[PDB]
């Protein structure tokens, strides 16, 4: 009985899981290269005269 | 996958009507494992919000599939009577292993020309969206290299400058391996190696400059996260232009 | 159950992490190195005559 | 990996129409931890945007590779009747391990050529970019030779100063230890050495100075973050100029 | 648990490469191992 | 079991051309029961696929 019912909600979690850990790689990804780009900006901002 | 190097842009400066190619690095994030890079699987898609470009896949070749017997000896240059055979695909030996890669995106364009030329003739491909020529005399007799984008490369052979015109059908992209790559025929990045990644523009997108623009990239392989590169492009600066 | 899920989410946050830590020293590194130049190409400034 | 040391930029001067070479030093960053160097899985890569130069990688050989027992005793000089073996890899020892490194360029460039006409002579490598020698009369019968790139360096030997000529091919890296280094053998920088990396141009990339640019260099290795390394170059100012 | 290995499997060091090892008694879950080799940094280096 | 110290790895260094041993250690899980381990019942099996 409980061999299976238990196993499906597991498939679900792994699921929900793996859909906020693809998320959270592809906007830290996103996020640390604006912060590339706004450091080199802030030094060509402050070299530039 | 990480962004693993610089952005390069380039242009016909100083004159800046057109747009050529971007070139970017790539490799699998902090080592953890491998990325399926084959372009029948992967997306790589290309944006320029601003003035309305939207591209869903423009990721078609990958040098990462051809082993160096392939492409190596098989490109020749005239200089006069004498006919110098090009070597193009390095390689390198650790632990049993052949590491392969192309020392720039020179020879990787040579290359490339080369096997699509091969497999239009093999009949597995319908047309080659690329035509590398060091002799403009023939285009006369090609009209339909007259409208396509073009742009030029040199290299050196016996110590001579060898000007390459590159013809561009389609804007597309490919990518070739850069270092520690082994697993030369798989189109696989294995963890702790480098992938260079080339986007040619065609005639279509590389009508003007980006200038005062956001341009973004991404690319989907069939398993994992993407990854998202996004750039504001101010004016270009020279031949290549570091946009990020 | 639940020895699955968190695990996972914890891969895809160090993951992110790391990738934080890869970006912010190569742009610490980058520059530091501007630091180092502007501060020689001030000195050949006020030293040249 | 730190930039340690200053980076040295050599040329024809006075007369400044070809490039030669470039040093700088490296050490793993606050002696944390240790830094995979082996050119199978490393990249350098090395630009010049103004002038739309983009090598993806130009790193190739390492001397961390090398144990001493292979480069001394094994290059030598002659002096009229008189012939002199060199010392070109130094050691001390401390703690049981031996610690191994060259105390120049010089001597770092003469050990390189060996180890590669070594390895070329095994058939491990199909031809060496890198060909030194002290006799410039052997050119006229090696015609290969007179189109590449060519610098001098001159060693003192028996009190004498002897000018060796350094044919280069094309444009490549390569790494050697300079202080700190006890695995001799492993490719590995730990943390506390100090590693030299030269980059010698060829033919293509030497065909005029740097003046009024950026250049930029990358290293980038399997683990860990890369180093990125750019100078504005102003006119050289010596036979060696200070660029960063 | 000590693997020594014969001259069929010693013939190249892992590099770039996985390696999976099983435990498997007769009662009970097996013990699955997996790493990713890279490179290896000494006379004896630390894998997994 | 569980895998309860780091997998250690011998080689030929520097030279790197040969492989020597592998080595790690065992426990049975959260203390909770036994395990047999003798070889005429327990496999151990090893890939490097
Ligand atoms: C790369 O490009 C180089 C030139 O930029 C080439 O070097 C030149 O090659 C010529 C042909 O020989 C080579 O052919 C194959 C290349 O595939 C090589 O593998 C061979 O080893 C061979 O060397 C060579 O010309 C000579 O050979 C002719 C017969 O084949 C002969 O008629 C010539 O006289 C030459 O001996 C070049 O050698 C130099 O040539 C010049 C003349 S020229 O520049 O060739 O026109 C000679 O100068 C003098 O010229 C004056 C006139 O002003 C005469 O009065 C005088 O009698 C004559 O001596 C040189 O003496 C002679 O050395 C050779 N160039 C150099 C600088 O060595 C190279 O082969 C190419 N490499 C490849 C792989 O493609
Ligand atoms: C990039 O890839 C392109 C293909 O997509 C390449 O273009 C092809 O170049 C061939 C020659 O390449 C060699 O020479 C060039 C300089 O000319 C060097 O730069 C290269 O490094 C290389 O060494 C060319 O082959 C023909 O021209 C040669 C002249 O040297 C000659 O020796 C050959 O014998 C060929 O005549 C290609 O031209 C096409 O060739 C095919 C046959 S094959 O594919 O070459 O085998 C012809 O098809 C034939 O058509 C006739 C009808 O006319 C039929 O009867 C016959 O059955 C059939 O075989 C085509 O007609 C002919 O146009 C040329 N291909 C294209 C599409 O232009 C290019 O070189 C690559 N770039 C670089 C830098 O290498
Ligand atoms: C981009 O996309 C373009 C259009 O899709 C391509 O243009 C077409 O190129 C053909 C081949 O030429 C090129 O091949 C490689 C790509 O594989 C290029 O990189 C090179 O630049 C190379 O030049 C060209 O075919 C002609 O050249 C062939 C040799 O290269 C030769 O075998 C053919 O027989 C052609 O002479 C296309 O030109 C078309 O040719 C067909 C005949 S065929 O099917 O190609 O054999 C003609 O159809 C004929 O039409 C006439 C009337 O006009 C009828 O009487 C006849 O019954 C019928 O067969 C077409 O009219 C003629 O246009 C050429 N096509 C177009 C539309 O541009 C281009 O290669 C792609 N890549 C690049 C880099 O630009
Ligand atoms: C780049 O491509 C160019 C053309 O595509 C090549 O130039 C052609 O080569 C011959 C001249 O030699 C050239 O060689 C050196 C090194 O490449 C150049 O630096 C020189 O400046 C020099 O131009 C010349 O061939 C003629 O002579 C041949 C015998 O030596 C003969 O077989 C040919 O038939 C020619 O008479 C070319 O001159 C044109 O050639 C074409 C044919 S092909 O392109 O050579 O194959 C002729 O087309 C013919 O037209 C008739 C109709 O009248 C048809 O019936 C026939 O079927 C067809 O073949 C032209 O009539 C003729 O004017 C010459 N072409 C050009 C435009 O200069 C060049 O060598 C290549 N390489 C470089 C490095 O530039
Ligand atoms: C480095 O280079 C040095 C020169 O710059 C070398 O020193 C000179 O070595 C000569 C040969 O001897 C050496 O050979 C090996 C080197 O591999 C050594 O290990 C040996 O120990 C040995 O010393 C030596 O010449 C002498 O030996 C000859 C027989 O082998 C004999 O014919 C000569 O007469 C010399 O004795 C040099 O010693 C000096 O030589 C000069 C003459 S010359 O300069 O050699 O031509 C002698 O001067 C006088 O010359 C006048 C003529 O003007 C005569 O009238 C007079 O009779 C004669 O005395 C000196 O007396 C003699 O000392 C030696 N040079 C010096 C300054 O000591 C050195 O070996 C090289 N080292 C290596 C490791 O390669
Ligand atoms: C940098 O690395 C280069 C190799 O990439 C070195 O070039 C090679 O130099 C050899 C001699 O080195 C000694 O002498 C020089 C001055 O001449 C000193 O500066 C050095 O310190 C060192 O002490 C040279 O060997 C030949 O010349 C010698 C003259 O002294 C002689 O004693 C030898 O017996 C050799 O004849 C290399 O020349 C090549 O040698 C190979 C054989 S081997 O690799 O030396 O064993 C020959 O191959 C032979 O070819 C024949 C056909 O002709 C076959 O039948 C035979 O089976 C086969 O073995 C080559 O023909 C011959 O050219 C020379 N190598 C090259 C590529 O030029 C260079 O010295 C290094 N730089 C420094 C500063 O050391
Ligand atoms: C840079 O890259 C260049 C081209 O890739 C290299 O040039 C080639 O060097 C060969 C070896 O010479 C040099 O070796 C080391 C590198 O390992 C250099 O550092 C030294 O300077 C050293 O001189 C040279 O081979 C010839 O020299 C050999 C001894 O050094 C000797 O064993 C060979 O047999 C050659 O005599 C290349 O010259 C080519 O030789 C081949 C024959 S082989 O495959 O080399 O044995 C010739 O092929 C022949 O061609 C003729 C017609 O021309 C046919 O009849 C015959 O059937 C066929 O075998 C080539 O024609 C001839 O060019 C030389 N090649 C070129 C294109 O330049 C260079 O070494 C690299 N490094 C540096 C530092 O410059
Ligand atoms: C640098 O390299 C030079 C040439 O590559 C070397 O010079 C050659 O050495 C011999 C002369 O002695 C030299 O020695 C001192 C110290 O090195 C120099 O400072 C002096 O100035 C002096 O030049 C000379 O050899 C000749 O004599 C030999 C007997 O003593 C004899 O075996 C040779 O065959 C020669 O006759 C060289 O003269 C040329 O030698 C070459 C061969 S080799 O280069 O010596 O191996 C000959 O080539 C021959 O050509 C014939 C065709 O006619 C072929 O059939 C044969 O197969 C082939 O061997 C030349 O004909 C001949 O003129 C001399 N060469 C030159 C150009 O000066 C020099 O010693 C080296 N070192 C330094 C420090 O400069
Ligand atoms: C490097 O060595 C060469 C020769 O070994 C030196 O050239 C000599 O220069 C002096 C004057 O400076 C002349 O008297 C000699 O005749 C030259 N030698 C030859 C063989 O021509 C050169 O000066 C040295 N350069 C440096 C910077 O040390």
């Amino acid at each position: 009985l409980a061999g299976l019912d238990t196993a499906i909600i597991l498939i679900a979690f792994i699921i929900t899981a793996a859909v906020l850990a693809y998320v959270a790689v592809n906007m830290g990804l996103f996020v640390t290269q604006k912060a590339k780009t706004t450091i080199n900006k802030g030094e060509e901002t402050a070299s530039t005269a | 996958l990480s962004l693993s190097g610089n952005v390069l842009y380039a242009v016909n400066y100083p004159t800046n009507t057109k747009s050529y190619w971007m070139y970017f690095t790539v490799s699998p994030s902090s080592g953890v494992s491998s990325v399926d890079l084959s372009p029948s699987t992967t997306a790589i898609s290309f944006t320029a919000a601003s003035r309305g470009v939207s591209l869903s896949n423009i990721y078609q070749f990958s040098l990462l599939s051809v082993l160096p017997s392939q492409v190596n000896n098989k490109v020749q240059v005239k200089l006069g009577t004498s006919i110098i055979n090009l070597t193009l695909a390095f390689s390198s030996n650790s632990a049993g292993q052949t590491y392969v890669y192309y020392s720039d995106p020179n020879y990787a364009l040579l290359a490339l020309n080369y096997t699509l030329g091969q497999e239009v003739k093999g009949g597995q491909l319908t047309s080659s969206p690329l035509y590398i020529i060091s002799n403009t005399s023939i285009v006369a007799s090609k009209p339909w290299l007259k409208n396509d984008n073009v742009f030029t490369f040199n290299i050196s052979v016996n110590g001579t400058e060898v000007e390459y015109y590159a013809y561009v059908n389609k804007t597309f992209a490919f990518t070739y391996p850069v270092s520690g790559f082994p697993l030369a025929g798989s189109d696989i990045a294995p963890a702790g190696s480098v992938i260079g990644v080339m986007i040619l523009f065609g005639p279509g997108e590389a009508t003007n400059v980006f200038q005062y623009e956001t341009v973004t990239i991404q690319i989907t392989p069939n398993i994992g996260s993407p990854l998202t590169i996004s750039q504001y492009i101010y004016q270009p600066d020279g031949k290549v232009t570091v946009i990020g």
